[PDB]
């Protein structure tokens, strides 16, 4: 017997109020899945002379507050386009992870301090708790196992793992109360961790990306010597096994589709789809054929995976029909803005252009709304890029 | 910003949830009634079901349980809303008053969690220790029923089994025990735990049984002395009780799922069974004595009793009677018998329930081409679809129709002095009178003896001391009911002749030019006591009696020709008692006395159709309260006649008209009538309690419907009806239907029933070329439960299916409009199609499909095959505009009448709704709300003008002005998005603002303009501009409208006023309810006015209203601002009644 599946089904059963309930959730937004990339419209936003926004979240379907490579942390209002600049979290260099725990009450961010992770209580990102020294070393990613713990990575390839405790929490409030200064609840990390060094590149131990598998309570793990690193992640943090990625060079960013038990994984010119209980031949990888700009962003609407390019094109690809939407269909970011200090003038002396990496992007909570946020590729240039598209 | 109204012009009908129990009292067996946002409470007699109150909820229901906590003398009653707020209500009631109190409230919602992917659930324990909800997957909700949780404080016990199908809990257990289906890997299972109130957790359970039917949900628990539980799936039944397992699996239930069950008996022994059809089953449980005296199970059996409405909910009742509750069309009470009839059938229907949802479509039409609108909507669905020609005013059952046109009056006799009803009917004409006898139903045309055929009869009926009386224009004549003698006659002094006349059971009086006589009705004699001279000539006149007097008037009620004065005159005496100006230049044609709930009022009509009514007082003769109508164009007749033993007022016009009194205002409500020129009561033994009606061609004798505002012809097609609309040229209506065939061993299809297109006067198939492209040889799957659709065309007047088209294989016909297009003078059907398959979402197959009804026959005019569904089409400046899936087009209509490519738009994703006005169209999406679109004549080209870039589930569309857009959504919200002139940018301009929000409750299923309530012409005094009604899946029909900013500034205010003042069932704030309200986001109310909250401004005593209209700014037209008083108020909200 064949499956229900038709819309217009849905559609004469709606008019009915015949269950048109969640059996049809997979078809309903899957469908929107591959028809919004064509629809889509580019606008800018005027950040000013900000750096590079590096990492950037839908805190609502309305709000996205961006972290920089320059260390200022700010929301757009997309709708507005207004600014608000955040505290910037220090201790008891950039923004360059953030992280949303599941029941979405805490943010997660790297510190004044690149060594150091800060939290934010969502919605209203007060501040939480003082920068750690767990790392040796800058935080290069994040990923919340619970909604008290999180695993921050680092360029040092040490896994820091946090438990915001309700005490934490609670500290930090009466603190509030008490002081009308904002003083911070102090933190420690509730384990230290290193990955298992592989054959490659004994100072490129770093640790670029992290993601959480809230099925298995696994978390995934990547490192820009090319190597995933699994642990579990129930209680506490605890190796799980370690593998070699298809591409192995730039691989800065990592998402998990918990409707495909897939992991989607980033490069210099490759996006790399692993569950990563599997043998290394059950790893299938797309090319962004943007060749040379390097992956820089990656995420999961239903079957179609969003894909940020250092060329600034997005493109999006589909797991059922394993290829890009359409000749392939791409955004690509506008000029954003440029800063046209010595440095562009001693390298860069007659580009006034660039092509604007998508360091961040993601949907809003309908994915009707996708941001978008980046800045020049090479790494002396300084020059911001945003902009929604709806 | 934007301004608008939205107000329900019909409650939701169809029944999501029902229950019995013993909630009024213990011995009141009750059946209550879940309709999407109404609770109704019924009392279970002997007669039938008996409605005792109604609620609507700030919310929609989706859970209902009776339940009975120990002490208390009847049940409490659970009620869960989609927005997850909680409550506990108990009935009370205070003389007739009645109240659901809300003993406990509070929102269950949990901030983060996937809502459950098989409805809302909640189930109360048999001892009534707790309540249990499955809100979300993976979480278990418990709420104690401690007396002390008043606040419906909850926790969670996390639960391994994620997907839960269904949940009751158990009987006879010492400890509250959870018993329930759930879903995993391993299909489906049944498992119990002792539920711990304390430890707040599982403790393991009496027992479980891994691996039920892989369809099974439906968990009967079952009580002492057997205990256990009964698993119900599509295709077995099977009994658990702790080690000891029976299982059954009839083929007579394998052909339908049950989806719903009801306890017969308190010990368990029988349960009732309902499937999709409403075949309607008894299961046993057969009871077997143990050794040691015990009682257990022995079998299970399971009987068909019949057939019944389709059931969403069963419940046993008393006296062998039950009741079923249908959504999907007419609800049931039917008895059962012990024996069955000659058909096999133990079940006889017994009483039925009007349901109007799903309405799925409508269009506004004059069938009578008054211009006052009637509504006519698809229905139903299933064996149970129908049309509904809906309509404001009072239907009339014809019995019977005779040709006898030119009649002058009418008037009812009882010849037979035994008889109390009705058994002659008599006939004016100029020159002439004719008499009808009356004999059962029969009807035939006499000669009445002592009456003048030779004269035309102005007034006639029945007398005092057992005698008939006729008036003439020569004389006034007594006339005896036996042997039908004339006894008396009398005539004026001066032989000129009467030109009106009325007489009651003891006195005469009649016009002669200027000159009025009154005369004595006495056995066998009529004397003149009096006589005057009036300054004018006599327009009309009446002496009707009022209050308890025995026939006898002392009043006189007459009009003038010269002055157009009315007037009132003491009997005998003629004295001029009141005189009162009614103005115009045309002459009063009809004056009335009558009486209204024990009140008396004056009646005068003018021939231009105006309506003037006073208070009357007998006493003095004096006239108050003076107020004016406009019921028609042409002359108007009035007559009292009688119903449901009331007192009510008939205006025989071009627009016929009933007058009663509510609330000791009079009412006016139109009659569903081409044309009225003259009627009277009639009550005989074959028309009783009925009225008869003449106009310029006929005489209609049939029995009136209640005096309700909206009336419903109903018409069964036993089909589900989808889309409709009206042609005016050919005066029929199209109507898209679907009838239900299981692909059986016909190899083809086989239907449940004959339904309309099965049965019509003629019918058709669709012989189209279009789409033989391609077919695979062996694609008929037996059993497949195929829905065939047809387009039956239907006589305005008759409602006969005067044609049906059969739609090809799986054809869904999507959309239908009638209209005018090019220059070509014809009115055309027009239907938008679609190809469904079970595997593919979107549609890549659909057409485009004209029509011309004329001279009997149906013709198809016009065909294109289109890339995707035409989910709408609309008339665009002659130009046709369809939506076919992602795309937007649009057809020149050719010369060659038919339509061709000039352009097409696309950016969406589906474009699921259209709606156009001047060159501006609004479109629909599925995702992305609404843009509007500019045509350019000079590029053969759209122009997005704007967009709206909020997300919305479209549900429909409709443009209420040039500026404002008006959306609906699937999370049952309304929104208008406005386009902004002074924007500065092309940023801006691009970007429609978001201007109103409003969560609406139901599901919109259609926009149409159109309006059923008759324009008064002259007036624009209107608040509203516009008009846009719309149905819903519940049989709910709204209307929205525009506003000015001053109407909407002071209406918005009124709302959230009203919000605060009147309180919920459940205390569900208003703002919370009416808030726009998503998966995504909740925001407050804008833009639009709660029409359902404004008109419950009419349903509060003063004392609310002042509490609402204290410092309220109100523009009363001066343009400037004043505090508004109640009165304002509700002069403004009866305006607002008076749109729909």
């Amino acid at each position: 017997p064949p499956v229900k599946r038709s819309l217009v089904y849905y559609l004469k059963n709606r008019e009915v109020r015949l269950q048109n309930e969640t059996s049809y959730s997979r078809v309903l937004h899957g469908y929107a899945a591959q028809q919004l990339p064509s629809l889509l419209k580019e606008r800018e936003f005027h950040l000013g002379t900000l750096n590079k926004v590096f990492a950037s979240q839908w805190l609502n379907h309305r709000q996205v507050v961006c972290g920089t490579k320059c260390n200022t942390l700010f929301v757009v209002d997309v709708q507005t386009s207004q600014i608000t600049k955040i505290p910037i979290l220090k201790d008891r260099c950039g923004i360059h992870a953030i992280e949303l725990n599941p029941s979405r009450t805490l943010l997660a961010t790297g510190g004044d301090n690149p060594n150091s992770l800060a939290i934010y209580r969502l919605p209203t990102l007060d501040p939480v708790c003082v920068g750690d020294d767990g790392h040796k070393d800058w935080i290069f990613s994040i990923a919340w196992i619970s909604d008290t713990m999180a695993v921050s990575g680092s360029r040092d390839g040490s896994m820091g793992l946090w438990e915001v405790t309700d005490d934490v929490l609670t500290k930090s409030d009466a603190r509030h109360n008490v002081s009308r200064v904002p003083v911070y609840a102090h933190i420690t990390h509730k384990a230290l961790k290193d990955i298992p060094k592989e054959d490659t590149n004994p100072d490129n131990c770093k640790v670029r990306a992290l993601a959480f598998n809230n099925k298995n309570k696994e978390l995934g793990a990547v490192s820009l010597d090319g190597y995933f690193h699994l642990w579990k992640a129930e209680n506490t943090l605890s190796k799980l096994l370690s593998t070699k990625l298809p591409y192995c060079r730039e691989n800065v960013c990592l998402a998990y589709g918990s409707e495909w038990s897939v992991y989607a994984v980033g490069s210099q010119a490759h996006v790399s789809f692993l569950d990563p209980r599997q043998p290394s031949y059950n790893v299938k990888s797309v090319c962004s054929r943007e060749r040379g700009s390097g992956i820089r962003s990656v995420s999961f609407y239903e079957h179609i995976i969003t894909v940020g390019t250092g060329q600034g094109s997005l493109l999006f690809y589909d797991i059922r029909a394993q290829r890009f939407l359409e000749e392939n269909l791409k955004l690509t970011t506008g000029k954003g803005w440029l800063n046209h200090d010595e440095t562009w003038r001693n390298y860069f002396s007659d580009i006034d252009f660039f092509p604007n990496a998508v360091y961040t992007h993601c949907y809003d909570s309908s994915g009707t709304k996708l941001f978008v946020a980046g800045g020049p590729l090479p790494s002396g240039l300084h020059g911001n890029y945003a902009g929604l598209w709806s | 910003m934007s301004y608008n109204y939205v107000v329900t012009a019909q409650k939701p009908t169809a029944v999501n949830g029902c229950v019995t129990g013993h909630f009024t009292s213990a011995e009141d067996l009750n059946l209550l009634i879940a309709k999407n946002t109404r609770l109704e409470i019924y009392v279970v007699t002997a007669e039938g079901l008996r409605p005792v109150k109604e609620v609507g909820m700030y919310g929609k229901i989706a859970v209902m349980e009776l339940f009975r906590p120990k002490g208390e003398s009847k049940d409490l009653l659970f009620i869960l809303t989609a927005k997850y707020n909680a409550c506990i209500l108990e009935y009370k009631q205070s003389g007739e008053s009645i109240d659901i109190i809300t003993r406990a409230h509070g929102n269950v919602q949990d901030r983060i969690g996937r809502p459950s992917e098989t409805g809302i659930i909640g189930i109360i324990d048999p001892e009534c220790r707790m309540i249990g909800l499955r809100l979300y997957d993976g979480l278990f909700k418990v709420i104690p029923l401690d007396r002390d949780n008043k606040e419906l404080k909850a926790f969670n016990i996390r639960l391994e089994e994620l997907h839960v199908i269904d949940v009751k809990f158990l009987y006879g257990c010492q400890a509250p025990t959870i018993c329930f289906v759930y879903q995993d890997p391993q299909g489906r299972h049944v498992k119990t735990y002792e539920v711990s109130l304390r430890e707040k957790e599982f403790n393991k359970g009496p027992w479980k049984q891994e691996n039920v039917e892989a369809e099974a949900s439906m968990v009967i628990a079952v009580p002492e002395p057997f205990g256990g539980a009964i698993i119900i799936g599509q295709e077995s039944i099977t009994y658990h009780n702790g080690d000891k397992y029976l299982a059954i699996a009839p083929p007579i239930i394998k052909q339908s799922t049950i989806v719903c069950h009801n306890r017969v008996d308190p010990n368990g022994s029988r349960y009732l069974l309902g499937d999709m059809e409403g075949r309607l089953f008894m299961l046993l449980l057969e009871k077997e004595e143990q050794m040691d005296g015990t009682v257990t199970l022995k079998d299970l059996r399971v009987e068909l009793l019949g057939e019944t409405s389709i059931a969403e909910c069963l419940t046993y009742l008393d006296n062998g009677v039950v009741f079923v509750g249908s959504r999907l069309g007419d609800s049931q009470l039917v008895k059962l018998n012990v024996d069955s009839n000659e058909q096999g059938s133990y079940v006889v229907a017994m009483e039925t329930f009007t349901n109007l949802g799903p309405i799925v479509d409508m269009c506004v039409v004059d069938l009578e081409r008054q211009g006052q609108g009637q509504l006519v909507t698809c229905s139903g669905a299933f064996k149970e679809g129908s049309l509904r020609i809906i309509r404001n005013g009072i239907g009339i059952h014809e019995h019977a129709s005779i040709d006898l046109p030119g009649i002058k009056g009418l008037w009812p006799l009882r010849s037979d002095p035994n008889r109390e009803t009705d058994d002659t009917l008599v006939l004016s004409f100029v020159g002439q009178t004719r008499v009808l006898m009356l004999n059962g139903e029969e009807v035939e045309e006499t000669e009445l003896m002592g009456f003048v055929d030779d004269q035309q009869t102005f007034f006639c009926g029945n007398v005092a001391h057992q005698q008939l009386i006729q008036i003439t224009s020569a004389s006034v004549r007594l006339v005896s009911q036996e042997p039908k003698a004339l006894v008396s006659e009398w005539k004026e002094p001066q032989a000129k002749n009467i030109s009106v006349a009325s007489c009651n059971s003891s006195q005469v009086v009649v016009a002669v030019g200027r000159a009025l006589y009154y005369l004595q009705i006495h056995p066998q004699e009529l004397r003149q006591i009096s006589h005057t001279e009036m300054e004018h000539e006599v327009a009309c006149l009446d002496i009707t009696p009022l209050g308890d007097s025995n026939g006898l008037s002392p009043l006189c009620a007459i009009g003038l020709w010269t002055d157009i004065s009315a007037r009132i005159l003491k009997l005998p005496s003629f004295e001029l008692l009141h005189k009162e100006m009614l103005g115009g230049e045309i002459i009063p044609r009809s004056i009335l006395m009558t009486t209204f709930e024990s009140s008396h009022y004056l009646l005068c009509a003018l021939g231009d159709g105006a309506l003037f009514y006073f208070g009357l007082n007998i006493e003095t003769g004096l006239l108050s309260d003076r107020k004016k109508v406009t019921l028609g164009t042409q002359p108007t007749v009035l007559r009292t006649f009688r119903s449901l033993s009331t007192t009510n007022v008939f205006a025989c016009s071009d627009r016929p008209t009933v007058i009663y009194s509510s609330n000791h205002k009079l009412v006016f409500s139109n009659v569903n009538l081409k044309e009225v020129n003259y009627m009277c009561p009639l009550n005989s033994d074959g028309y009783p309690d009925s009225l008869a009606l003449a106009n310029n061609s006929t005489l209609t004798i049939g029995t009136i419907d209640e005096i309700q505002k909206l009336h419903i012809r109903t018409v069964p097609l036993y089909e589900s009806p989808r889309k409709i609309c009206y042609q005016e040229v050919s005066q029929c209506f199209g109507v898209l239907s679907s009838r239900i065939e299981v692909q059986d061993t016909s190899g083809g299809t086989t239907a449940l029933r004959p339904s309309a297109s099965t049965q019509a006067l003629s019918s058709s198939v669709s012989s189209s070329k279009l789409f033989s492209s391609s077919t695979a040889p062996h694609e008929t799957s037996f059993g497949e439960e195929v829905e065939v659709h047809n387009l039956l065309i239907i006589d305005q007047h008759t409602f006969e299916v005067l044609h049906a088209h059969q739609f090809l294989q799986n054809e869904y016909a999507l959309s239908l409009v009638s209209c005018k297009l090019g220059k070509d003078p014809n009115t055309y059907f027009i239907v938008g199609t679609a190809m469904v398959y079970p595997e593919e979402a979107e549609p890549k197959q659909g057409r485009i499909v004209v029509f011309q009804y004329s001279d009997g026959k149906l013709q198809t005019v016009a065909e294109k095959e289109v890339k995707g569904a035409v989910y709408s089409m609309v008339e665009f400046n002659g130009k046709l505009l369809a939506s076919i899936n992602s795309t937007v087009r649009l057809y020149e209509w050719t010369t060659e009448k038919e339509l061709r490519t000039e352009c097409n738009h696309y950016n969406n994703i589906m474009a699921l709704y259209l709606k156009t006005k001047g060159d501006f169209i609004l479109v629909g999406d599925l995702m992305r709300s609404v843009l509007l679109l500019a045509y350019k004549p000079m590029e053969g080209n759209f122009e997005e003008i704007a967009r709206d870039f909020n997300p919305n589930w479209m549900s429909a569309v409709e443009i209420l002005d040039d500026d404002n857009f008006l959306g609906a959504e699937n999370a049952f919200n309304l929104f208008v998005c406005q386009k902004d002139s002074a924007a500065t940018t092309d940023e801006e301009r691009q970007h429609l603002q978001e201007v109103g929000l409003f969560h609406l409750g139901e599901f919109v299923n259609v926009f149409c303009h159109g309006s059923l309530v008759m324009q008064n012409l002259g007036e624009t005094s209107t608040p509203t501009q516009g008009s846009v009604l719309f149905g819903t899946v519940n049989g709910m029909i709204g209307l929205v409208t525009s506003l000015s900013e001053s109407w909407y500034n002071l209406l918005l205010d009124m709302q959230n006023r009203l919000n605060k003042v009147i309180k919920s069932v459940g205390k569900i704030e208003h703002s919370f309810w009416r808030s726009f309200h998503t998966e995504r986001k909740t925001e407050p109310a804008t833009g639009f006015i709660d029409g359902d909250l404004i008109e419950s401004f009419l349903d509060i005593s003063r004392p609310k209203m002042q509490e609402v209209v204290a410092n309220l700014q109100y523009d009363d037209g001066s343009g400037m601002k004043r505090e508004a008083t109640a009165d304002d108020l509700i002069k403004v909200v009866e305006e607002l009644t008076r749109i729909h």
